[PDB]
């Protein structure tokens, strides 16, 4: 029986909920993933650690499409972000596409995963969420966006931030190359650039995962006919593509 | 001295149950590996019987899930036959509710997702088991997929488990850094399960008889376990190689 | 789900979180309730500013047309005890075509609270309440006193919360059984007295009720306590 | 459509004296126009100097015979065997019949 | 850390779950009961130590049924294990209401053992006292299985758990090596009697009564029966002789 | 068969209930009073199903009366017929729907003005200078429309209503035994004596 | 809170159940005597301050109208068994036309007071002892203690509450079988008299009697000041 | 030891159960009892134990058909519990298969209810201690049960406090008290001399004896008060 | 079993207190200082974040002030994600008053709604309370502009002028000093800007490092607010704490 009907984060005499800090500190010790917005889309990259060579790389996709104009990536415990990124495709659907005909708002996707990160946070015989998330996503009325999300539950939006080990360092270099008038193109080379100190082995398009919520690609809807639905503003860079944009630094 | 009792963030944000897991899955002290050929994948496994009063058929740690898809446990028996079980009537779901018999990958993203709730949920303790799924996927050819204790599922080229994984895993790598490829460029399942078992005895040091190992062949459309005098005519096949 | 009981017995025989419920109850603002000839006065201390006493909840609430309820503690649990008692007042009216006595309110409120007591996974009331009134067709005053144990008991004059004991004690010395306050002014001066020997700052923190029969309830303003305090202040000039 | 009731005929008769009281029942059960059984009893002993028949539908008659039993037996059980007097016990029946009030036994009940 | 053995399914920081191991401790305590797989069915037998001869002889039965064809004998707390049997027979007629033939040997066994696994998985529940021997004829042959408190059941040629479990063994492995062709169900039940007699000097305190019951194809149509009467004389004889 | 007419005359509402209750061919009582007094300024008729009709009364002025004890404030004549309307409208698509017609005239403190409401057994909430609920309404509907005056007194508007009432016992063919009749205005809800 | 609510002492016990016990222990005092003339009860009314009207001390209350009951201890706790055994008394009557049995209406209150635990029930058990006094036409007049441990007893005479214990001395020295109604009202009151921190007045002691004619009576204060003054003059013709 | 005394779902390191040794204990410190029985007959003795002179003599044997019985020691209302579980399981036997419930079905059955309690989380044993008599048709029976489980079908037995002395008693007399056959008064004067055996400082009274009776042509009567003074 | 890690969230101290209540006090006094002012014709609210950076879009950034209805704003001192849980909850409550009465919903209404819902998580459930506490700023015709607040314990209270979050001593007395009833809507906005230029932790006050908010009545309805970062900034450099 499930007798565990109480709270495991519970407030400390300093006023310190100490589930909240250790996976904050989960997420500090995880890779380093970072997102940049620019003023035609935006760019979230990580780094594709794999423990033995023998493990198949593609298989550890660490960018998740969650509509076709948002995407997710992630610094901290793998499996919750597997998870919440199922929770999420679901709640996308239950929650919007079901109810409106269309898919959610950035900021209405990544409301709908703090709500789950906090009731993680506060539900009987739980543990947070051990995972920071950076959801990067486009909507016709708010143009684009970037979030990032906490175990404890809360969401700030982000002209561009890293989070993981290196974090703050990447966070430096991104204050001094941050502009509002940057590209795509820009805003993946500035990436790259600062991705490249985070990570200490090789560096190439099977080291690193990137993804971008930039234009529509009508090439990948799967259907042509209708001309009201565009295609997917979500994609993710193969490897022959980072290593073209890495060929060029 | 309670947050390494259940599944809560220690103050270096770890989870003591899900490491304490993980050692757990190295007590029955048997390794096995996974490796795919050209149209099949293989698994070996250690078939240790201590007991003379033990039915050596019934001493097994690999699990005919469905038609297609076979599973190798590196745990404790308890575990492993659960594991199995909820594996079995998961594949069983799958090909009832969509028409068409569950992937490998989906089936290991399945229990891995399971494992995620067992390590956030503080209820019920993680499986100290470690699970490798393996099959012909229609579209995906050979395939060998891990899941452990910590809600991690990967793909691999080939992959060990036991306590001498790392020997395994670098003759492994040796091997396919010398032939440049990610399988057994061999089209007959024999030679392939003949390879394993092979690079097993090179990394292990150790020999075996018919009565120590324990085949699991995976083929398209078609997953069987290899019998004592197939694994023993194998072994006289792999003693005639020079 | 959640059904862990939280009051249970010590091995000297006490429910610890009854009695601090009743230490919570101790560190709640003052409550005094006075029984007249023909009235019930209920006063109340408003703790200490730039407070916006239009909109700010009174201590003493109505439960019904003609009985009120005032209380000491955790304002947050009154409000459902008083929520509570207003709405079986509404159900014993719909049901019994009477309103609801005094005894009967008391008895319910108690009894809610020492079935928080009883019950797993709930902490009991950390509210001591004063309940006061006239029942449907008597002009004999009722003033009840209920604890966070469930006890229920009328009182000719009682007060509950910080530094209850020296009015309790200042009540026992000047509240004669025989004769009761006649007038209403007499019991509410009796209330603020009461008050003034604890509060020390004045008549801006104290609030005064006043229930007369057949559905009279009436709260004194800022002005009327101020003729009171001024009163008892000139006649405290004999020395 | 399924029919739950039945006819099984029958014919039950009590009549009180001055100190004592009887009750009659013919053993014949019937169903339409033919003969079930020419000897099967409906007036039965139910302890504590009680007699009961409840004739009509057989199936419900048992039943409710067999409630009554069982109750008088948990009545001994509850009340160290005190003696179930005849009031007692016709109210007791009285709240069996009504609690399928909305489902009746399809009975007439005579103690 | 310390602590990990207060509460089940708590791993230790060696991989260990101690509730369970205690639980193999209380089983440790009981009275000895064996196992014997022969070529056409299998026989249990089992010790009930006569603290007092108040006890009613042949009554107190330690060997228990599950459906026709399974017998199933058990050591340590008694009640976990009749607990378990009720279990199991639940299994066994849902299998039975199900897909119509008797539930195999291998099913129930592992029925059984997902339910004490399950068992292990939760604080909220006791591991169970009871190490279980069982068996019985299928329409694939005679099994025997013996299922731990941690869950972990196998099948077993020979079986045996209690107090005399170490001596029990032992001559379980002398049946095994000296008749690689295979025992009857009579002279099993006669080894089983004298291994029981053998096993009983680890308890010599008390006097005690042998209780043995036999599924075999032959001898009983496979179906699961007491060894009483004749046979039960002549296997004790078998056994005061190999004694003295 | 029962009488529920009101009338909204500038400055009060006039609410006219039957008193006659008849079941079978007997009538049990000729005093009955259709009204219920939601608040000291929100009186409500009902008619319809025998029970429904006071049950349902009964738990809306309880449930008013509770609003104004929590809230120590009188809910407008509009928030009462809106909570009104919402329980009927939940009670069609209940187990046992309430067959019960309404009537709420309100006098509003706030703006001053009298209304009047006439919600069905189904939700139909209207907003009427005069409303009728039954068979009444097919004959005092067209008079009210020939006499009825916006800028009318509550005298007038009695007058109104007798005219309605003679009507009514003209040409309807059941005895409703009288009518009784309530004002609702700012000084709050009396009883006219004799109707 | 390091046990469970349903755990035992290694002597044997239930913990919760005897710190219940602890706890009546320092309750007011209760004595029964059962006579062949009726059953007597009488109670304490501690008063806290004289402000208190003791008429509000209810602690001795009627199950059924053949059928009274005292309580001493955690008295709010009691509220909930006597309303289960007034229920189950009317239910007993609506279902056999008859009075329940004394014994069967002790055993059936007793059933509630070990049904706590961690089906939802109580999470401690009761705090409160009771006296049940009642007559039937089986056993004749019957006194039954009930405690929270579920066990009840029937005594001849039985004392609870504070100082109860060298009251039972006292009761089993001067109680013989053919005691009389009023020996036992002079009885009690002389033990409650001696057990009392307090002048033993009508105010301050309540007395009730189960008789076979009347029923359930409790004595109205003249009845217990004119016991109290018999007693007076009786104690006053010794030596 | 100290840290698994907590509840019944915790296992001492030597493999104890410390919850129900303490449901055990509170057998052992309650009021004796003995039971006995022949091929024909099966008698309970009971010294009921009181509080003063004041109090009664709570009543130990438990009628649950008219076939078999049960006399207590220990927690009154546990008893109570499984007595009315017995009552139920016998009326059940009796409704659905006209068939009297057989004494061993019902210690298997108390057996298991028992059980359901020593490995649940919450709760607690049942803290005490049965002695069964009955008579079916396999003939007299007389079953011991405790709170761990167990039930054993014996000749004669004891519980309770000093129970050792009577078990003796019981086995020394065994080859006497298991012929007697067809006459019950026989029975109950051994069965009363027994559970005088066990008897330090106590006398036996017409107000503390309890006797029960079940066996052939013999339904389950319960004797108190004067009907004991022939066998004092 | 689990009460072993039941931490107990809703007991009381010995002194008579909520731990977990305290402690969730403790926590917001770490939070943005939050202040609300009701002036003679309007209410203003005035937040400073926390979570600031250069790269933080301030411009869809929304932390400390929250709308409820089209008359009702809030701002949050702690928790985010409960605080848009109870804000949710809140909206809601509203939502269903005018489905039901046809009204916009009184202010303390929904504050006492929400003020009872953190009461409750306080009582039972054994749960952790909610670590947020409300300013809630509203106008309604009945009570006309009101300025409330509530904390964790379920405690709510009216107020002309009030602060929450860190460094609420500083802040209230500031408040205190210059606080006048007969003040109007600019002044209030000048106080509250110089109570929190005056009470922070950070060098200076700049537009990116506050959120702003009034409530007034300008057409015959009320109109509410949400500051803009360029409206920030010019109600900053018109003040004089800032310089363009």
């Amino acid at each position: 029986t499930d007798r565990y009907s109480f709270s495991l984060t519970t407030f400390s005499p300093s006023g310190k909920l100490g589930q909240i800090d250790y996976a904050l500190t989960a997420v500090k010790q995880g890779v380093t993933s970072l997102g940049i917005k620019a003023t035609n889309g935006v760019v979230i990259a990580t780094e594709k650690k794999s423990s033995s060579p023998l493990a198949m790389s593609e298989t550890l996709s660490k960018v998740s499409l969650l509509t076709p104009d948002i995407g997710a990536v992630y610094s901290g415990m793998g499996p919750d972000y597997r998870v919440l990124v199922d929770k999420s495709r679901k709640v996308a659907h239950t929650s919007y596409k079901r109810i409106y005909g269309e898919y959610p708002p950035t900021k209405l996707l990544v409301s709908e995963v703090a709500k789950i990160m906090q009731e993680a946070t506060q539900s009987g015989g739980v543990r947070p969420f051990g995972v920071s998330l950076l959801i990067a996503g486009h909507d016709e009325f708010n143009g684009f966006s970037l979030y990032q999300v906490d175990p404890s539950g809360s969401y700030f939006p982000w002209k561009a931030t890293a989070i993981g080990k290196g974090s703050v360092a990447a966070k430096t270099f991104l204050e001094k190359r941050w502009n509002d008038e940057l590209e795509l193109e820009d805003a993946i080379h500035i990436a790259l650039l600062t991705l490249k100190e985070s990570v200490e082995g090789e560096f190439n398009g099977d080291t690193i995962e990137l993804a971008i919520i930039g234009d529509e690609n009508p090439d990948l809807l799967g259907y042509t006919g209708i001309p009201t639905d565009k295609g997917p503003r979500f994609r993710k860079l193969t490897s022959q593509e980072i290593n073209d944009r890495l060929e060029a630094l | 001295g309670y947050d390494r009792h259940i599944t809560i963030f220690s103050p270096e944000g770890r989870l003591y149950q899900v490491e304490y897991a993980f050692k757990a899955t190295n007590q029955t002290n048997i390794n096995s590996l996974a490796v795919r050929g050209k149209d099949c994948t293989v698994v070996i496994s250690q078939k240790k019987v201590p007991d003379k009063l033990l039915d050596p058929t019934t001493v097994s740690y690999i699990f005919c899930i469905s038609r297609t898809i076979g599973m190798v446990v590196n745990g404790p028996i308890p575990d492993a036959r659960n594991a199995a079980l909820r594996a079995k009537a998961e594949a069983a779901e799958f090909r009832y509710k969509y028409g068409y018999d569950m992937p490998c990958d989906v089936l290991a993203k399945r229990m891995a997702n399971l494992s995620q709730i067992y390590t956030q949920r503080a209820y019920m303790r993680p499986l100290g088991v470690i699970l490798t799924f393996v099959s012909v996927d229609e579209e995906l050819g050979p395939s060998i997929y891990k899941t452990d204790p910590a809600g991690y599922y990967v793909g691999y080229k080939a992959t060990a488990t036991g306590p001498k994984q790392q020997e395994i895993t670098t003759n492994l790598e040796n091997h396919f850094k010398k032939s440049k490829i990610d399988h057994i460029n061999e089209e007959s399942w024999e030679k392939v399960v003949e390879f394993a078992i092979t690079h097993m005895i090179d990394a292990l040091g150790t020999e075996f008889s018919k009565n120590d190992l324990e085949v699991g062949v995976a083929t398209k459309d078609k997953f069987f376990t290899l019998s004592a005098e197939n694994i023993e005519e194998r072994l006289v096949a792999i003693a005639e190689q020079d | 789900g959640y059904d862990r009981a939280l009051s249970i017995f010590s091995p000297d025989g006490h429910i610890f979180q009854v009695e601090y419920a009743l230490e919570a109850v101790k560190r709640g603002t003052c409550a005094v309730g006075v029984k007249g000839k023909n009235c019930v006065v209920l006063g109340c201390e408003r703790r200490s500013k730039l407070q916006d006493t239009r909109i700010t909840p009174s201590k003493v609430s109505k439960i019904d047309s003609h009985v009120v309820l005032s209380f000491s503690g955790l304002n947050a649990d009154s409000r459902i005890l008083i929520e509570k008692a207003r709405v079986e007042a509404q159900s014993h009216r719909l049901t019994l075509e009477d309103p609801v006595t005094v005894e009967y309110l008391t008895r319910y409120v108690a009894g809610v609270q020492q079935r928080y007591t009883q019950s797993g996974g709930v902490r009991p009331f950390g509210v001591s309440t004063l309940i006061a009134g006239f029942d449907p067709r008597d002009d004999e005053p009722k003033l009840y006193q209920t604890e966070p144990s469930g006890i229920y008991s009328s009182w000719s004059a009682q007060t509950i919360g910080r530094n209850s004991k020296t009015v309790r004690e200042f009540l026992e010395k000047n509240y004669d059984r025989k004769e009761p306050p006649a007038t209403v002014e007499e019991c509410v001066k009796l209330t603020v007295r009461s008050l003034l020997e604890v509060v020390q700052t004045g008549a801006k923190n104290i609030e005064i009720t006043v229930v007369k029969p057949d559905s009279d309830i009436v709260a004194l303003s800022s002005e009327e306590i101020n003729q009171y305090v001024t009163q008892i202040e000139q006649e405290k000039q004999e020395q | 459509q399924f029919n739950p009731y039945g006819d099984n005929g029958g014919t039950i008769l009590g009549i009180a004296g001055e100190d004592f009281a009887v009750l009659a029942g013919d053993t014949r059960n019937i169903t339409d126009y033919s003969i079930n059984s020419r000897y099967e009893p409906k007036v039965f002993d139910c302890g504590d100097n009680i007699v009961m028949s409840a004739n009509g539908f057989a199936a419900d008659g048992d039943a409710l015979v067999k409630r009554f039993k069982n109750s008088v037996k948990w009545y001994h059980f509850d009340h160290n065997d005190k003696k179930l007097s005849i009031n007692s016990a016709a109210r007791n029946i009285q709240h069996l019949l009504y609690g399928k009030r909305f489902f009746p036994y399809y009975v007439h009940t005579i103690i | 850390g310390t602590g990990y053995d207060l509460s089940n399914s708590v791993f230790s920081p060696d991989g260990r779950n101690f509730q369970v191991e205690y639980a193999v401790k209380a089983v440790e305590n009981g009275t000895t009961s064996i196992g014997i797989k022969c070529n056409d069915g299998v026989v249990f037998a089992v010790e009930k130590l006569i603290t007092s001869k108040l006890l009613v002889p042949q009554k107190n039965v330690k060997i228990q049924v599950v459906d026709r064809h399974i017998g199933c004998v058990y050591s340590g707390l008694i009640p976990d294990g009749r607990h378990l049997v009720n279990r199991g027979r639940e299994e066994a007629a849902s299998f039975k209401k199900l897909y119509k033939t008797p539930i195999p040997i291998p099913a129930f066994a592992d029925r059984l053992g997902q339910y004490v696994q399950a068992h292990t998985l939760y604080n909220s529940v006791r591991p169970f006292g009871v190490s279980t021997i069982f068996g019985g004829v299928d329409k694939n042959g005679a099994h025997l299985y013996m299922l731990e408190p941690s869950g972990s059941y196998w099948g077993y040629k020979g079986a045996a758990t209690g107090k005399g479990r170490q001596s029990a063994k032992a001559e379980l492995e002398k049946l095994v090596d000296h008749h690689p062709e295979g025992l009857s169900a009579r002279e099993a039940v006669k080894q089983a009697a004298k291994i029981i007699y053998l096993a009983h000097e680890d308890n010599k305190e008390k006097d005690f009564e042998l209780e043995i019951s036999w599924c075999s194809l032959s001898e009983t149509n496979g179906l699961h029966k007491f060894v009483k009467g004749d046979l039960l004389q002549e296997a004790i004889d078998f056994a005061q002789k190999e004694i003295n | 068969m029962d009488i529920i007419l009101g009338i909204r005359v500038q400055d009060s509402v006039i609410l006219a209930s039957s008193k006659a209750v008849t079941r079978g061919i007997s009538v049990l009582k000729d005093s009955d009073d259709k009204t219920r007094q939601l608040s000291p300024h929100t009186l409500m008729s009902f008619a319809g199903e025998a029970g429904d009709t006071v049950q349902f009364a009964e738990y809306i002025q309880a449930n008013i009366q509770l609003y104004s004890i929590r809230e120590d404030y009188e809910l407008s004549p509009q928030a009462v017929s809106s909570f009104v309307r919402q329980e009927l409208a939940k009670s069609i698509r209940s187990r046992r729907p309430y067959q019960v017609n309404v009537l709420i005239g309100g006098y509003d403190k706030k703006k001053n003005k009298p209304e009047l409401y006439q919600i069905d057994y189904l939700g139909t909430k209207v907003e009427l200078p005069y409303g009728a609920h039954g068979y009444s309404g097919f004959y005092t509907f067209s008079l009210l429309d020939h006499h009825y005056r916006p800028d009318m007194t509550t005298e007038e508007g009695l007058d109104l209503l007798k005219l309605c009432v003679q009507e009514l016992e003209k040409r309807m063919p059941m005895d409703f035994k009288g009518v009784i009749v309530k004002i609702v205005d700012k000084d709050g809800i009396r009883q006219v004596d004799d109707f | 809170y390091d046990r469970g609510v349903s755990t035992f002492s290694p002597e044997g016990r239930l913990f919760q159940v005897e710190y219940s016990l602890e706890a009546i222990k320092l309750g007011s005092t209760a004595i029964g005597i059962a006579t062949k003339e009726g059953v007597v009860l009488g109670v304490e009314k501690r008063a806290t301050s004289p402000l208190l009207e003791s008429d509000s001390i209810e602690k001795i209350v009627e199950i059924d109208r053949h059928i009274g009951c005292a309580m001493s201890g955690l008295t709010a706790d009691a509220r909930s068994m006597i309303e289960h055994a007034r229920t189950a008394a009317v239910t007993h009557n609506l279902y056999y036309d008859e009075d329940i049995n004394v014994e069967s209406l002790t055993q059936s209150v007793c059933d509630l007071a070990l049904r706590f635990g961690e089906e939802r029930l109580m999470s401690r058990p009761f705090g409160v002892a009771l006296l049940i006094a009642g007559h039937d036409a089986d056993d004749g007049y019957q006194l039954f203690h009930a405690e929270p441990s579920g066990t009840f007893y029937r005594y001849n005479a039985k004392a609870i509450g504070s100082g109860s214990e060298g009251a039972q001395a006292e009761l089993l020295n001067e109680w013989h079988s053919s005691l009389t109604l009023k020996e036992a009202e002079l009885l009690v009151l002389k033990i409650l008299k001696q057990v009392m921190e307090e002048k033993l007045d009508e105010n301050n002691a309540q007395l009730s009697c189960i008789t076979k004619q009347d029923g359930f009576k409790i004595y109205d204060n003249e009845k217990t000041a004119e016991l109290i003054k018999e007693l007076k003059e009786k104690e006053a013709a010794e030596s | 030891r100290n840290n698994y005394d907590g509840d019944t779902v915790t296992f001492s390191p030597t493999g104890r159960l410390f919850q129900v040794e303490y449901a055990l204990e509170a057998i052992k410190q309650g009021s004796v009892t003995v039971g006995l029985r022949s091929n024909t007959h099966a008698v309970l003795v009971a010294l009921k134990r009181n509080a003063d002179e004041l109090s009664s003599y709570q009543k130990k044997i438990i009628k649950c058909d008219e076939h078999m019985g049960l006399s207590l020691a220990g927690l009154a209302p546990d008893a109570r519990v499984l007595s009315n579980y017995l009552r139920q399981q016998c009326n059940y036997s009796s409704l659905v298969f006209n068939r009297k419930l057989a004494v061993e079905r019902a210690g298997h059955l108390l057996c298991d209810k028992a059980q359901k309690n020593t490995q649940s989380y919450g709760g607690r044993p049942y803290g005490v201690g049965l002695l069964i008599i009955g008579y079916d048709k396999s003939g007299a029976h007389l079953l011991e049960f405790q709170p761990s489980g167990n039930v054993t079908e014996l000749y004669g037995t004891a519980i309770g406090a000093r129970s050792q002395g009577a078990k003796t008693y019981l086995e020394r007399t065994l080859d006497t008290f298991i012929k007697i056959d067809g006459n019950p008064d026989e029975l109950i004067k051994a069965g009363v001399e027994a559970i005088s055996q066990s008897l330090r400082d106590e006398s036996l009274t017409v107000d503390n004896l309890s006797i029960a009776i079940v066996g052939k042509d013999t339904p389950f009567t319960i004797y108190d008060g004067e009907a004991v003074a022939k066998y004092i | 079993g689990s009460r072993r890690y039941d931490s107990r969230t809703t007991i009381f101290s010995p002194e008579g207190r909520l731990y977990q209540v305290e402690y969730a006090l403790e926590s917001i006094s770490h939070a943005g200082t939050a202040i609300g002012i009701m002036a003679s014709d309007g209410i203003v609210l005035a937040a400073e974040r926390k979570v600031t950076s250069t790269l933080l879009e301030q411009d869809t950034s929304t932390e400390k002030l929250y709308k409820l209805n089209d008359k009702i704003a809030v701002a949050v001192a702690g928790l985010t994600a409960d605080a848009e849980i109870l804000i949710n909850t809140a909206r809601i409550h509203a939502q269903n008053y005018l489905k039901t009465y046809n009204e916009d919903i009184p202010v303390e209404i929904l504050v006492r709604r929400l003020s009872d819902i953190k009461q409750g998580y306080t009582q039972h459930g054994g749960l952790r309370p909610f670590g947020v506490s409300f300013i809630y700023a509203g106008y309604d015709d009945r009570y006309g502009y009101q300025l409330y607040t509530s904390n964790p314990s379920g405690n709510y209270t009216g107020w002309k002028a009030i602060s929450v979050g860190a460094n609420t001593s500083a802040a209230q007395t500031l408040l205190q000093m210059d606080y006048k009833d007969d003040m109007k809507v600019d002044d209030a906005i000048e106080l509250a800007l110089k109570t929190l230029s005056k009470t922070t932790d950070s060098s200076a006050l700049t537009y990116d490092r506050l959120e702003f908010a009034t409530i007034r009545k300008g057409d015959g309805e009320v109109y509410q607010k949400i500051f803009k970062p360029q409206e920030i900034k010019d109600i900053l450099v018109k003040t004089g704490i800032t310089k363009k």
